[PDB]
């Protein structure tokens, strides 16, 4: 199970 | 050895040729670094449909209305734009795309902006992200995904030659052009480093594991990256895979990974190395460089040379209807262009 789509970067976590 | 004479002869002078490459290269790109703005404005674009989104804004198809030349704007909401390293990033995407050239490369042709928004105009790509090509067939063959992965083991020589990190390496950031060959785009998160940087950016899945455990990192996460990249392109889902990403953090670190069954021995050795936990065991980040990448056994096949001058038949070549076509992208709620009668944020983008 993981994620699919589209996956959205980061710019400070 | 493994390479008779004539063999090992002809790969060094290979060597040779591409350090003389990249000196020329590098020599370009510092003039163009050094004196870098407001090419166009909004008016002269007709805008046809969005392509992509993301926080910060949009990528849409706009048809230059002097010329009828058709391009992708990506347009950023200047307060959106809100965060420290989201500023300074945007500041960075736009000064090296200026600056770079290369074949796998998108073209930068316009950057501007206005009250509240900022822009950059590029080279429209009709052929679609890798990403969806990849999730609609399932998985690339090996030859498919080895065709595509020399490509950017060329391109991030070329960067990192000009102490550019790229960090951000996924499918849905590789467009597909009308010959079948890579175009990266989204510059977001690339930076130019002389040794460590620090920033906690990218996506999840994608992850060097020093960026995780917040040490100073270096350029070797791009290889990371490409390891990440090669075998999500053969298997069709990444190597460190769960919902939230806390979890995928965990299993990066854990210093392991499993493939599937079908992975030739060649491409698993490969991924070993580059999906390395050890910096000073990772391939990409030895004494030898990329030419371990380069002369590993997986990519026995591939003409380096001829990727680069593009004169390999691509496994794939996307379908495309004629001018401003759009079908090989999906589709995304529209929202107008408001630009506010105030300007917003003109003290910090001042440089863009
Ligand atoms: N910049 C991108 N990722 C993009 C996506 C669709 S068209 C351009």
């Amino acid at each position: 199970a993981g994620r699919t789509g589209r996956r959205q970067a980061i710019h400070d976590i | 050895g493994h390479m008779g004479n004539a063999a090992a002869a002809k790969k060094g002078s290979e060597q040779e040729s591409v350090k003389e490459f990249l000196a020329k290269a590098k020599e370009e790109f510092l003039k163009k670094w050094e004196s870098p703005q407001n090419t166009a404005q909004l008016d002269h674009f007709d805008r046809i449909k969005t392509l992509g989104t993301g926080s910060f804004g949009r990528v849409m198809l706009v048809k230059h209305k002097e010329t009828g030349n058709h391009y992708a704007m990506k347009i950023l909401d200047k307060q959106k734009v809100v965060k420290l390293k989201q500023i300074e990033h945007t500041l960075n995407e736009k000064r090296i795309l200026q600056a770079v050239n290369f074949p796998f490369l998108v073209k930068l042709e316009f950057s501007f902006k206005d009250n509240s928004n900022l822009y950059m105009v590029m080279e429209y790509v009709p052929g679609g992200e890798m990403f969806s090509h990849l999730r609609r067939i399932g998985r690339f063959s090996e030859p498919h995904a080895r065709f595509y992965a020399a490509q950017i083991v060329l391109t991030f020589e070329y960067l990192h030659s000009l102490d550019l990190i790229y960090r951000d390496l996924k499918p849905e950031n590789l467009l597909i052009d009308q010959q079948g060959y890579i175009q990266v785009t989204d510059f977001g998160f690339a930076k130019r480093v002389k040794g460590r940087t620090w920033t906690l950016c990218g996506t999840p899945e994608y992850l060097a594991p020093e960026i995780i455990l917040s040490k100073g990192y270096n350029k070797a996460v791009d290889w990371w990256a490409l390891g990440v990249l090669i075998y999500e392109m053969a298997a069709g889902y990444p190597p460190f895979f769960a919902d939230q990403p806390i979890q995928i953090y965990e299993k990066i670190v854990s210093g392991k990974v499993r493939f599937p069954s079908h992975f030739s021995s060649d491409l698993k050795d490969l991924l070993r190395n580059l999906l390395q936990v050890d910096l000073t065991k990772r391939f990409g980040n030895l004494k030898n460089g990329v030419n371990d990448i380069k002369n590993h056994k997986w990519f026995a096949t591939t003409d380096w040379i001829a990727i680069y001058q593009r004169k390999v038949e691509a496994p794939f070549i996307p379908k495309f209807k004629g001018p401003g076509d759009t079908s090989n992208f999906d589709d995304y709620e529209e929202e107008e262009i408001r630009v506010s009668i105030n300007e917003k944020c003109g003290k910090e983008f001042t440089e863009f």
